[PDB]
């Protein structure tokens, strides 16, 4: 018998405070008990479980389903704390590859011999007549907090040596499984993978599926990669829970998939937590979902990684702060795409969401290659330089090109930084009653020009913003404004194309025909001529 | 030689942060470095049965292409018992920010010598990361006293003043104060003579950045000298004298705000009366003065606030309570930065900082002008510090702006 090498155990301990877990023994069928009795006297033959007594006062429960189930959920409240998914675009193109799954994973790996007193388990005999058979684990036990941590340690540190000395393979390790490419040609591959298998046979590891591989939600074929078979249910009454499925399988469709959009769909979920509900689809959504089974009318498929490539990210607005991307080497052909919608917010601008955009993609981009991509954005070199140059915050992307593929990321109007001479002067003002909601907006200028508009429901920052608007209506290509507004200095300052208020957005819409605005702030109430407040208060 | 016991604060577990996505390249560098440290002892593998973690990257120090290890010790720092020792708590070397040059040497290196205590080691862990997550992360712990750990310099101080004994009572006009992995050494001295000792006080630590606070002083609160004023010059005086009278309790901007009267042109000229011009000079020499009642708390934290001036410039204020400055800068240094905004805004918040450590002894809590996704992607990629500060983000504009420029 040629001695197995042996495995040095992962040494666990229990939470501080607490002692192994005793809990009594459901009552169970002769059946399920015979079957128990069956399966536990071949493992202890196994050497996987060793027969206890009296002495042990820890008692973990255990059910039949024949399968032994153990429930270690107690101990697992007990047990102390221990130590993503890679993606298939980010796998390099290997002439061959294998898949190995251990036999016996966690059986095969032996428990922390101080340990192994707190797995204890008792198989209730017939009738109750006698006291349950006793048991304890001395190996990683299914079900348990520890078992994948110290299995995943365990294969790694066994399988380090034969890495280093078989460079010209590579292997990754996910969790029960391994997978070994090569470029190598298929008679040294399949040698390697013998050599390989035998290498983890001397620490006692057994292993035995072949191309297109279905792993993890996912198709891996030789060539190429796509995901499995996406479901989409046709219901005529919809519920909360039935679209929180449904956005999630349109997410994990829109990695491979271009064009989907999740945003119609998940408008409907502001406001749950309520698992049942029938609510309604707006064209919009009607046609989005219509427009996504379009999409996935016709199978479409991701490549491999190859690193002698660069690495290119190219984005298009979608509409309504929606953005696609894709991620390819060469034309025409995927490592994948993707989606990103607008934060949360009041007021927003395209090239703030095409900037955060850019880092999410950046962000993923690192995750699965371990790089930036060169960029190609729908957005001209001299946009983003007045842009950024003029922008009060920081602001970076990475480097990129201009790609024209409308519509285009604009600045669709600029402020000045000066006042401008020859233009009207127009000292606007605004101010409500709280209790009444009555108030006044509007403006004076130096060419004698004046207007006041009595408002109803209605606050002070709404008519703050209404003065500044009737001041762009009545007002020439060019404009200086005045204002003692601080929050409406701060909403223009912030430079949104589009906001949720219709206010701001008419706002916007006046600023886009002008030639120059200049907007200049002034404390309130200080005395200072044209600033009207009195004309406001009446 | 003799490990000496620490322990965590009362009722607070060791560290578990997610470390972050790192580059290829950084991965290698810290492969090859880890892997060398590990041959040294310096640190060793660790099973799945430590759950802490602690963030780990690579940099590159000023004037070198080799990668240094970069850990960040914050949680970690804060979850550190805080340091007393038979020091009785050093007080800052005040004497270091008035001196006329600082140099700042980087002692790491020493570090390694010392053993950490055997049991508080489980919380120094970090994990080297894998690209698309393919290889589980190759996981470590220090054997002997971590870069960027608060209790690293507490410890080694004892070691550092008998190894800085004879310097000091050689020359002892030269102060000497020490921060994290970083010594800080003060002189009066001419910067050949400077250079030379500096050269002799690190053969000195063998054989066992050039600052100029003189340079860097407080700067007031100017306004504008005209022979000619329009009404915007005169409105934007008034909203920056309002602004100002925050600060000084005499501002007084009526008469000035009288000049206001009527509907104006913004472009048109408007003379000063006597009685404005009268406020104006009042209101300099009030803003000639000092401000009163400003002191610093040592239980308070400092905060620095930042603004982005355009064409590479920068303006700062540190202070602990609004309105009471203790420092006020403007960074408009340009090296490489000259494209790059997040690049230039690293390298004013390492500035400040370590201005900061000089003055105060102590890091502030930066509110950067930049949106929190921007600064997390980029900001590690800039960074030549061995310490990082705590910061925020301010995503409403300011309007206190111009009136810092
Ligand atoms: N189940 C399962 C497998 C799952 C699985 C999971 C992972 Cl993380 C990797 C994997 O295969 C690979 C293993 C090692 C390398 Cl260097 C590349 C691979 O390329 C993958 C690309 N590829 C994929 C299939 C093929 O035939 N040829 C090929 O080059 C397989």
């Amino acid at each position: 018998m040629v001695p197995i090498s042996p495995i040095e155990t992962v040494p666990v301990k229990l939470k501080p405070g607490m002692d192994g877990p005793k809990v009594k023994q459901w009552p169970l069928t002769e059946e399920k008990i015979k079957a128990l009795v069956e399966i536990c006297t071949e493992m202890e033959k196994e050497g996987k479980i060793s027969k206890i007594g009296p002495e042990n006062p820890y008692n973990t429960p255990v059910f039949a389903i024949w399968r032994k189930l153990v429930d270690f959920r107690e101990l697992n409240k007990r047990t102390q704390d221990f130590w993503g998914i890679p993606h298939p675009a980010g796998l390099k193109k290997k002439k061959s590859v294998t898949v190995l799954d251990v036999g016996d994973a966690y059986f095969s790996v032996p428990l922390d011999e101080d340990f192994r007193k707190y797995t204890a388990f008792t198989i209730p005999s017939i009738n109750n007549e006698t006291p349950g058979i006793r048991y304890q684990y001395n190996v990683l036990p299914q079900g348990w907090k520890g078992s994948p941590a110290i299995f995943q340690s365990s294969m790694t540190k066994i399988l380090e040596p034969f890495a280093a000395q078989n460079p010209d393979i590579v292997i990754c390790q996910y969790m029960d499984d391994l997978y070994v490419g090569s470029d190598l040609e298929i008679g040294q591959h399949r040698t390697k993978i013998e050599e390989l298998r035998q290498h983890l046979l001397r620490w006692g590891l057994t292993t035995p599926k072949e191309p297109p591989f279905l792993w993890m939600g996912y198709e891996l074929h030789p060539d190429k990669w796509t995901v499995q078979p996406i479901v989409l249910p046709e219901k005529d009454s919809w519920t909360v829970n039935d679209i929180q499925k449904l956005v999630g399988k349109l997410n994990w469709a829109s990695q491979i998939y271009p064009g989907i959009k999740v945003r119609q769909l998940s408008k409907l979920l502001r406001g749950t937590k309520a698992l049942t509900e029938v609510i309604p689809l707006t064209e919009e959504a009607e046609l989005e979902l219509a427009e996504n089974r379009e999409i996935l009318k016709e199978p479409v498929h991701g490549v491999y990684y190859d690193p002698s490539k660069d690495l290119i990210a190219e984005i298009q607005k979608q509409g309504q702060g929606q953005w696609t991307y894709q991620i390819y080497q060469e034309p025409f052909k995927n490592l994948k795409t993707g989606k990103y919608a607008r934060m949360r917010g009041a007021h927003t601008n395209d090239v703030k969401q095409l900037t955060e955009a850019v880092q999410k993609i950046t962000t993923e981009s690192i995750v699965i290659w371990g790089k930036t991509p060169k960029f190609k954005l729908p957005i001209q070199k001299e946009t983003w330089e007045t842009w950024w140059t003029e922008y009060w915050q920081a602001t970076w992307i990475p480097e990129w090109e201009f790609v024209n593929t409308p519509p285009l990321v604009k600045l669709w109007y600029q402020l000045e930084k000066e006042p401008i001479v020859g233009a009207e002067t127009f000292y606007v003002d605004g101010a409500a009653n709280r209790e009444t909601k009555l108030g006044k907006a509007g403006y004076v200028t130096n060419k004698g020009r004046q207007k006041v508009v009595p408002l109803t429901n209605t606050t002070n920052q709404k008519t703050e913003l209404q003065a500044i608007y009737l001041a762009l209506q009545d007002s020439g290509l060019e404009v200086n404004i005045v204002t003692d507004s601080q929050y409406a200095l701060g909403i223009i300052q912030a430079q949104p194309d589009k906001s949720e208020s219709e206010l701001v957005n008419q706002i916007i819409e006046q600023l886009i025909k002008k030639e120059k605005v200049y907007l200049a702030w002034v404390p309130a109430h200080k005395g200072i001529g044209g600033n009207e407040q009195v004309d406001k208060l009446v | 030689i003799e490990t000496v016991p620490v322990k965590l604060k009362p009722g607070m577990d060791g560290p578990k942060v997610k470390q972050w996505p790192l580059t290829e390249e950084k991965i290698k560098a810290l492969v090859e470095i880890c892997t060398e440290m590990e041959k040294e002892g310096k640190i060793s593998k660790i099973g799945p049965e430590n759950p802490y973690n602690t963030p780990v990257f690579a940099i590159k120090k000023k004037d070198s292409t080799k990668w240094r290890k970069l850990v960040d010790f914050r949680e970690l720092n804060k979850r550190t018992q805080d340091f007393w020792e038979v020091q009785l708590g050093i007080p800052h070397p005040a004497g270091l920010k008035k001196k006329k040059s600082v140099t700042v040497l980087d002692v790491g290196d020493a570090y390694f010598s010392v053993p950490l205590d055997e049991d508080f080691r489980k919380y120094t862990a970090f994990t080297i990361p894998s690209i698309n997550n393919e290889t589980p992360g190759i996981r470590y712990q220090y054997n002997v006293l971590p870069q960027g750990w608060k209790g690293s310099p507490a410890i080694f101080q004892s070691s550092m003043t008998k190894i800085l004994e004879p310097f000091k009572k050689q020359n002892p006009d030269i102060v000497i104060y020490q921060y994290m992995d970083d010594l800080y050494v003060g002189s009066d001295l001419e910067i050949g003579q400077h250079r030379t000792k500096i050269e002799e006080l690190r053969q000195h630590l063998l054989r066992w950045y050039e600052l100029h606070p003189d340079k860097w002083t407080v700067q007031p609160i100017v306004l504008p000298e005209k022979d000619s004023w329009t009404v915007n010059d005169i409105q934007k005086l008034v909203g920056k004298l309002n602004w100002a009278s925050q600060i000084y309790p005499g501002i007084k901007v009526r008469q000035l705000s009288k000049l206001l009267r009527g509907t104006k042109a913004l472009t048109e000229v408007i003379p000063l009366t006597e009685e404005a011009e009268l406020e104006l000079a009042e209101n300099r020499e009030i803003l000639k003065e000092p401000v009163h009642g400003v002191y610093y708390d040592p239980s308070k934290d400092l905060i620095a606030e930042i603004q982005k001036q355009g064409q590479g410039q920068w303006t700062y204020q540190i202070y602990q309570e609004p309105f009471k400055n203790l420092k006020t800068g403007k960074y408009a240094r340009m090296r490489g930065a000259h494209t790059n905004d997040v690049k230039q805004l690293t390298e004013a918040v390492q500035k400040i900082t370590t201005e900061s450590i000089v003055i105060w002894g102590k890091t502030p809590k930066f509110k950067l002008p930049i949106q929190k996704e921007t600064w997390e992607t980029w900001w590690t990629e800039y960074w030549q510090a061995t310490w990082i500060p705590e910061w925020e983000f301010v995503n409403t504009p300011p309007l206190v702006k111009l009136w810092y420029q």
